[PDB]
RNA sequence: UGGUUCGUGGAGCCAUGGGGGAAUCUGGGCGGACCACCGCCUAAGGCUAAGUACUCCGGGUGACCGAUAGCGCACCAGUAC
RNA sequence: GAGCUAGCCCUGGCCAGGGUGAAGCUGGGGUGAGACCCAGUGGAGGCCCGAACCGGUGGGGGAUGCAAACCCCUCGGAUGA
RNA sequence: GAAUGCCGGCAUGAGUAACGAUAAAGAGGGUGAGAAUCCCUCUCGCCGUAAGCCCAAGGGUUCCUACGCAAUGGUCGUCAGCGUAGGGUUAGGCGGGACCUAAGGUGAAGCCGAAAGGCGUAGCCGAAGGGCAGCCGGUUAAUAUUCCGGCCCUUCCCGCAGGUGCGAUGGGGGGACGCUCUAGGCUAGGGGGACCGGAGCCAUGGACGAGCCCGGCCAGAAGCGCAGGGUGGGAGGUAGGCAAAUCCGCCUCCCAACAAGCUCUGCGUGGUGGGGAAGCCCGGGUGACAACCCCCCGAAGCCAGGGAGCCAAGAAAAGCCUCUAAGCACAACCUGCGGGAACCCGUACCGCAAACCGACACAGGUGGGCGGGUGCAAGAGCACUCAGGCGCGCGGGAGAACCCUCGCCAAGGAACUCUGCAAGUUGGCCCCGUAACUUCGGGAGAAGGGGUGCUCCCUGGGGUGAUGAGCCCCGGGGAGCCGCAGUGAACAGGCUCUGGCGACUGUUUACCAAAAACACAGCUCUCUGCGAACUCGUAAGAGGAGGUAUAGGGAGCGACGCUUGCCCGGUGCCGGAAGGUCAAGGGGAGGGGUGCAAGCCCCGAACCGAAGCCCCGGUGAACGGCGGCCGUAACUAUAACGGUCCUAAGGUAGCGAAAUUCCUUGUCGGGUAAGUUCCGACCUGCACGAAAAGCGUAACGACCGGAGCGCUGUCUCGGCGAGGG
RNA sequence: CGAUGUCGGCUCGUCGCAUCCUGGGGCUGAAGAAGGUCCCAAGGGUUGGGCUGUUCGCCCAUUAAAGCGGCACGCGAGCUG
RNA sequence: UGGGAGAGGGUGGUGGAAUUCCCGGAGUAGCGGUGAAAUGCGCAGAUACCGGGAGGAACGCCGAUGGCGAAGGCAGCCACCUGGUCCACCCGUGACGCUGAGGCGCGAAAGCGUGGGGAGCAAACCGGAUUAGAUACCCGGGUAGUCCACGCCCUAAACG
RNA sequence: CCGAGGGUAGGGCCCGUGACUGGGGCGAAGUCGUAACAAGGUAGCUGUACCGGAAGGUGCGGCUGGAU
RNA sequence: GCGGGGUGGAGCAGCCUGGUAGCUCGUCGGGCUCAUAACCCGAAGGUCGUCGGUUCAAAUCCGGCCCCCGCAACCA
């Protein structure tokens, strides 16, 4: 049956996009904490 | 009149539906519609602010004329009277001479073809406008201004009709539709007449379906939810209220009066409404 | 109403949201309700090193660890997953 | 976090075939005029049967499954909320 | 040494379950160290409204080839979506962008918020909607509407020529719209041909035949033809379309009007270019100078923005045409022609799936288009079959119990069991024929029954033709033939009687409950005069609603019919300018601290002083409530009647052992041989009762009872057989 | 209580004997036939139905008889529900 | 042909008296009701009085022992639309007549459906009295209904 | 072929009977009240509507077959 | 189990606060009437369910016992 992971790469990026988490003060701290942590992809990889 | 059909279903049996008898076009004037943003019943934050709200016909918004006054002295033709879906009432085209065309509320018993004019100078006839102090008290009166140069505010519904009871200095008193004796503007407009489409009240729904067309998603008694959900909630098998029947927000419903006591327009309101 | 050790207490002091509302050294604040006396101080403008805190970074040193320990990672780890 | 799920908004798409035959309209009868009746035409409907499609009634199987909700038979809706 | 401790290693169960749909395999040849599993051939089976084909998501090199088999593959492996390497995606016309807007998002102006931030007309962004110019074939191991070939087209720049008051983010027109049903004419696609072309074949008893088998098209500018769409022309006035306007709108007149004309599209033809089978022979060669024709069926697609009807009344903006303003009229724009110019991204491959979502090469899920033939009334149903694709990545045996899925059964026929659970029966179509009741629609496919194939003859009507031939469609009437059996296989209701509950179609606990629950039309109460009530938010702002009492919110009830009694003491709500209580504040009789004093400071009685509460009244489709004891009638029994106490008033109609009845399997009647169930009655109703509605009601229900007929392995009562284990 | 699954039915039994039947006896208010009552005896037997979830019980039609109890009110890693 | 009388019928307007409610003034100790009382209303200002407003219903005098209509029935006033009828003239038609099983229409009051309206009155209902009881008669309240529209019902001491 | 009739199925009319139930008639020596006849103690009767242990009451309109 | 009652013939007060048994009805006597109902005037009848106890004295306070009313009897 129908689950729960049903990708689209529009909605994908415009939801945990770089921009989308620019956007708002809590995002912006995603990416600071990310960085901080040293993550190698501070956003999730999306192929547009 | 109402038109009702034969029992071939069960729903057709009691559904009754308008006779569209006075409507003479079945098309809107295009440069007077523009689109209805329909809501859900969702305000700006998205969340839904009165419930049970949806699904209907889509509709094509008519610009109607709520001021009148603003072309005073130049008569029109009624060219047209035609299906409004988004009021009670039917709408009549008016062909100004002036070349301008404007919608208003068809009044009861204005006909296609006649000439209506707005003024000080109206002749007192279905259709025509005034300031409420050059109308004969007595005469009956729709589509009234709340106040001088705001827009028709009162008796708009289909059948409606205030009427003017008296005068006493700059106001006017009306008699609104649900009876309540006011001082209304004596310089706010209004049109001679009652609205037409009177048959409107007569009309049976027939089934499920044509309130869902109407818009109208089903409404839950809150006798039917549990205690999170209102007051009227819960209890082991059916229940009564158990307490004064109440909103689901916790505020009585059988009785208990709401306007703002000291409210700045109490002064004009002579009688609140009968009955 | 907050702040002070002060939780309405005899509750001053410092601060101020509402109302009222002065004076210029014979002016004004304070010394724990209030008054007198005796003293202290100069509100409603601003700046000011150093002594003080911290450790991403560099170095020195361990009655500190020695690959299940020591940082999550001694190794291509905030990786694979 | 509404890429699952619920509701709503915008814009598109889908519903084999068969069946029943509302109003209306036309003609005839009827009457003072009518109501009305009859035939034809007509093609209405949360109407009927039944695929797609949406479901999930009963039973059997499955139960470290093919599957963390599946399979077979049967069954509900299918121009409408 | 224990914490169902933590991390790791290794055991046990055990050579055990399992190896993922029961569509299915068999042989020969080839390759190789190794072959049921890789390649080739033949035979066999499965899909075919797909298990075939083409898009879009999503995946991201899985595509093609060479060389490999450690691991991945549920076995094997020489094979592979696996390892290594090399190659492969070509666009002015396809899709997106350099175009437009939709919800929404963002947001000059402006508004709000401790901070972060929240709003917000314009504008901007935002598409699977509007707009917009490429069709057929060929070619590669692998790309093609992209390269090539043929024939067409679009915009931009510039120049020439003819033309005109040219010019816009501004005005106007248009774009521009629903559901259902539908006309004419076409096309896609299909069937047949005694006609045309074709390698061939004559078997096994017959046929050298009007024999069999195969194929008889595709695209195409202008012109034209057929069929549709769109559209009146002229003049005068003009105060409206936030400037202007010759445009548009409005008024008057003249000519035209189911004509045309003008214009746009579809289809046909069309210079020209393409393709082109069976079979044979090694993807290709040949067939072949291939033929390329007539008839019929015919769309849900096209002409289209067509037509009719209906109510629930059915986007926007740009491109486009027209108008004029600044401006400028050496400009500028339009029309025709010519040359030049024409950018960025995608394009491989899988795509109902072994490449996507499900940890798996997972019997699950995934949107759009194509989807052939015959027969069965129709069809996208069902059976077989074309093209194409498959036989599902363990096999070989054996023929126990037992299991699953299936077939049949003597006599009986529900005796089974909580229950006919399950499996039988019934089954499509035509005709005949159908009851109570009913809201007159229905109930109804009620029930029940007859027919059903093939053959010859006679005949009726329609379509296409022509009015005829042929072809296709719908029939009727005779006489016959065979079988146990003619919807001969497959797909396809068992029926009736009678209660409860819910009017009804619908909705619901994704994953133990689909129902009597929810909703539902409809009835009633109540709130709301509009900056409405109400809801969300601290606010701004929103929804309500661009609505206005025939409207909007809350509540209860739940189609419809006949009805809905009595109680306002208590609670609630509504009304009540009196009176009572009443906080801050006002007022300051009087009292106190202090000082030499003026003075400063504290307390403080009377009286004034809201809402709310008290108090008075109303109110039931407001919350709710709706009695006790004792006696009495020509025999008993019961009690119409009476006495008395209490209450705010003591349950009216109707219904009643009930979805409610404890005693209870109440009593009586029906049905049965036998009835704790069921139905009809009675009424001492433990403990029904009138919008948490009372009593009924046709139709409806995968709801829950009772009964009968039909028929059956449910059973007496088991047996045999099949296939997967 | 870091789980001993709980009524009834089905299936399959096995034991006890305080014996329902059949076998053997004594007494009888035992004429016979048939009963009553007690003693011995567990070898075998102990039916089909209607009602209800029922065990139980009532009822139908028969019968030699239509026995009562134990086995976690025997039996759910055996089924039902 | 010419003339008359009449609450005959239908639609639309419209006039005053009175009852009720509401607003203002003024005013105070009761008012109301009955056989007599009480319930009720009133110092929260009633009754009685003056002014204003609102709304519904019925039309006093004329009015009659009258008129009109087939019956039911019809009454302020105006206008329109319309039926029946009588008289005079003795002009026209030439028996075209009478009755009438069915049929059709009309049909007071109450009653029903849908929607208005609602002052007074008033079934039901509540209260106060009377009474042995009083589910009545009398009194204080009071909902349907009485009024309008459209559609039903079709009864009667529909009687002379 | 038709055909007595037999069989299956569904209808129609009639008769008998049925727990229980509705009123009706008679019986009469019971019970409760007194509705009608006089102005019957509220004139009666009436169609209709609602109500009440029961006669009955009341509303609305009608009749005199009403005393004074 | 928890609460509440038993008083002239019927139905209710009196009990809490000890002394002091009351109201309506019925009953008997007498009026009015032909008689009867109604009505009027008079009168009778309860040792307070019992047995015990506290007190000077108990319908009254307390305890035992009988009887009647109401509520409860759940998870199981
Ligand atoms: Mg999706
Ligand atoms: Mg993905
Ligand atoms: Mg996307
Ligand atoms: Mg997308
Ligand atoms: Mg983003
Ligand atoms: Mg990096
Ligand atoms: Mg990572
Ligand atoms: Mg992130
Ligand atoms: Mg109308
Ligand atoms: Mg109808
Ligand atoms: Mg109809
Ligand atoms: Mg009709
Ligand atoms: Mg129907
Ligand atoms: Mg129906
Ligand atoms: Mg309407
Ligand atoms: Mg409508
Ligand atoms: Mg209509
Ligand atoms: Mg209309
Ligand atoms: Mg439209
Ligand atoms: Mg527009
Ligand atoms: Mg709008
Ligand atoms: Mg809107
Ligand atoms: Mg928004
Ligand atoms: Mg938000
Ligand atoms: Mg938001
Ligand atoms: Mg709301
Ligand atoms: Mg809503
Ligand atoms: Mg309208
Ligand atoms: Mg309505
Ligand atoms: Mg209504
Ligand atoms: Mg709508
Ligand atoms: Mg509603
Ligand atoms: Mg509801
Ligand atoms: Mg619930
Ligand atoms: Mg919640
Ligand atoms: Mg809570
Ligand atoms: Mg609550
Ligand atoms: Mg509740
Ligand atoms: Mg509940
Ligand atoms: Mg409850
Ligand atoms: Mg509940
Ligand atoms: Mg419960
Ligand atoms: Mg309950
Ligand atoms: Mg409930
Ligand atoms: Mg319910
Ligand atoms: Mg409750
Ligand atoms: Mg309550
Ligand atoms: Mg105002
Ligand atoms: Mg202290
Ligand atoms: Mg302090
Ligand atoms: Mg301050
Ligand atoms: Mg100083
Ligand atoms: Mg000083
Ligand atoms: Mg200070
Ligand atoms: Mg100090
Ligand atoms: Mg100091
Ligand atoms: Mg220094
Ligand atoms: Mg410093
Ligand atoms: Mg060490
Ligand atoms: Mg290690
Ligand atoms: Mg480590
Ligand atoms: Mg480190
Ligand atoms: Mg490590
Ligand atoms: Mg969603
Ligand atoms: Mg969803
Ligand atoms: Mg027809
Ligand atoms: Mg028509
Ligand atoms: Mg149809
Ligand atoms: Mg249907
Ligand atoms: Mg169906
Ligand atoms: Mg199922
Ligand atoms: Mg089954
Ligand atoms: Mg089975
Ligand atoms: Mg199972
Ligand atoms: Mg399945
Ligand atoms: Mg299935
Ligand atoms: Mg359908
Ligand atoms: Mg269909
Ligand atoms: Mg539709
Ligand atoms: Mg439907
Ligand atoms: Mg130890
Ligand atoms: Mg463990
Ligand atoms: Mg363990
Ligand atoms: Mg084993
Ligand atoms: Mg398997
Ligand atoms: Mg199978
Ligand atoms: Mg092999
Ligand atoms: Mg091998
Ligand atoms: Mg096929
Ligand atoms: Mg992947
Ligand atoms: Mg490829
Ligand atoms: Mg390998
Ligand atoms: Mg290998
Ligand atoms: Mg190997
Ligand atoms: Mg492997
Ligand atoms: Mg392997
Ligand atoms: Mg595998
Ligand atoms: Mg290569
Ligand atoms: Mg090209
Ligand atoms: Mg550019
Ligand atoms: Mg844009
Ligand atoms: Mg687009
Ligand atoms: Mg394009
Ligand atoms: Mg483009
Ligand atoms: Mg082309
Ligand atoms: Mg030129
Ligand atoms: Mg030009
Ligand atoms: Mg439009
Ligand atoms: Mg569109
Ligand atoms: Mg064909
Ligand atoms: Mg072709
Ligand atoms: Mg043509
Ligand atoms: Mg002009
Ligand atoms: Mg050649
Ligand atoms: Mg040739
Ligand atoms: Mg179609
Ligand atoms: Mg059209
Ligand atoms: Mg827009
Ligand atoms: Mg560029
Ligand atoms: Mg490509
Ligand atoms: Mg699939
Ligand atoms: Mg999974
Ligand atoms: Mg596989
Ligand atoms: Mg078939
Ligand atoms: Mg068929
Ligand atoms: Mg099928
Ligand atoms: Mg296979
Ligand atoms: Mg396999
Ligand atoms: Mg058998
Ligand atoms: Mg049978
Ligand atoms: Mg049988
Ligand atoms: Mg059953
Ligand atoms: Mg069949
Ligand atoms: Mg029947
Ligand atoms: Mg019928
Ligand atoms: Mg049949
Ligand atoms: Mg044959
Ligand atoms: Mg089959
Ligand atoms: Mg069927
Ligand atoms: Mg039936
Ligand atoms: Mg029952
Ligand atoms: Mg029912
Ligand atoms: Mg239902
Ligand atoms: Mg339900
Ligand atoms: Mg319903
Ligand atoms: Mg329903
Ligand atoms: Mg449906
Ligand atoms: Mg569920
Ligand atoms: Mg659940
Ligand atoms: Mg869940
Ligand atoms: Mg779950
Ligand atoms: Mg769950
Ligand atoms: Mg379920
Ligand atoms: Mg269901
Ligand atoms: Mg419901
Ligand atoms: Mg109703
Ligand atoms: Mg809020
Ligand atoms: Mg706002
Ligand atoms: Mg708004
Ligand atoms: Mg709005
Ligand atoms: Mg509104
Ligand atoms: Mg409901
Ligand atoms: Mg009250
Ligand atoms: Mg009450
Ligand atoms: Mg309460
Ligand atoms: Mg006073
Ligand atoms: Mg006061
Ligand atoms: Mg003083
Ligand atoms: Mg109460
Ligand atoms: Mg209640
Ligand atoms: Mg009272
Ligand atoms: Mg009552
Ligand atoms: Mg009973
Ligand atoms: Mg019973
Ligand atoms: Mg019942
Ligand atoms: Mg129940
Ligand atoms: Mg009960
Ligand atoms: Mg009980
Ligand atoms: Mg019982
Ligand atoms: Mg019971
Ligand atoms: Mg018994
Ligand atoms: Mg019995
Ligand atoms: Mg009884
Ligand atoms: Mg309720
Ligand atoms: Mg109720
Ligand atoms: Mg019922
Ligand atoms: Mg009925
Ligand atoms: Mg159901
Ligand atoms: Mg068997
Ligand atoms: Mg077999
Ligand atoms: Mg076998
Ligand atoms: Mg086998
Ligand atoms: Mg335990
Ligand atoms: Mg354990
Ligand atoms: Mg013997
Ligand atoms: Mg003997
Ligand atoms: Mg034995
Ligand atoms: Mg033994
Ligand atoms: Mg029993
Ligand atoms: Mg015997
Ligand atoms: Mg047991
Ligand atoms: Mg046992
Ligand atoms: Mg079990
Ligand atoms: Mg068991
Ligand atoms: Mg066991
Ligand atoms: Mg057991
Ligand atoms: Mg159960
Ligand atoms: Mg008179
Ligand atoms: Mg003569
Ligand atoms: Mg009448
Ligand atoms: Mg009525
Ligand atoms: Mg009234
Ligand atoms: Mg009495
Ligand atoms: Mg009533
Ligand atoms: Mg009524
Ligand atoms: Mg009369
Ligand atoms: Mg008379
Ligand atoms: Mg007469
Ligand atoms: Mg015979
Ligand atoms: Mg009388
Ligand atoms: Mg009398
Ligand atoms: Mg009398
Ligand atoms: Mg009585
Ligand atoms: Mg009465
Ligand atoms: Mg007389
Ligand atoms: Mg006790
Ligand atoms: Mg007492
Ligand atoms: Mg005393
Ligand atoms: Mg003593
Ligand atoms: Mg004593
Ligand atoms: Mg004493
Ligand atoms: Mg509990």
């Amino acid at each position: 049956m129908k689950r729960t992971w049903q990708p689209n790469r529009r909605k994908r990026a415009k939801t945990h996009g770089f921009r989308a988490r620019m956007r708002t003060p809590g995002g912006r701290k995603v990416l600071k904490r990310r960085r901080q942590k040293g993550r190698w992809r501070l956003t999730p990889a999306v192929r547009k | 009149a109402v038109k009702k059909f034969k029992p071939y279903t069960p729903s057709r049996r009691f559904m009754t539906v308008a006779d569209f008898s006075e409507i003479t076009k079945t098309e809107p004037e295009k440069s007077l519609v523009k689109p209805l943003k329909k809501t859900g019943g969702r305000n700006n934050q998205g969340r839904i602010t009165v419930r049970f709200r949806g699904g209907g016909h889509k509709r094509l918004y008519r610009i109607i004329d709520f001021k009148r006054w603003d072309k005073v002295g130049i008569p029109a033709k009624v060219a047209a009277i035609e299906y409004d879906p988004n009021r009670s009432a039917r709408i009549a085209l008016l062909h100004y001479v002036d070349g301008e065309k404007r919608y208003i509320i068809a009044p009861d018993g204005l006909q296609v073809g006649q000439q209506v004019v707005a003024g000080p100078d109206a002749p007192i006839q279905v259709g025509n406008a005034l300031p409420l102090r050059f109308i004969p008290v007595g005469t009956v009166v729709h589509a009234v201004e709340l106040e001088p140069k705001k827009g028709a505010k009162l008796a708009r519904a289909a059948g409606t009709s205030a009427q003017i009871q008296g005068r006493e200095g700059d106001y006017v008193i009306l008699r609104l539709p649900s009876g309540e004796l006011r001082k209304v503007h004596g310089e706010c407009y209004a049109t001679v007449g009652a609205v037409g489409n009177a048959d409107h009240k007569n009309i049976v729904l027939g089934k499920a379906g044509r309130s869902r067309w109407l818009g109208r998603r089903p409404h839950v008694r809150g006798a039917a939810m549990n205690p999170v959900d209102h007051p009227h909630g819960g209890g082991e098998g059916r229940a009564p209220r158990g307490r004064p029947p109440a909103s689901p927000w916790g505020w009585q419903t059988k009785g208990l009066k709401t306007r703002k006591r000291r409210k700045p327009s109490s002064r004009f309101i002579i009688a609140r409404r009968k009955k």
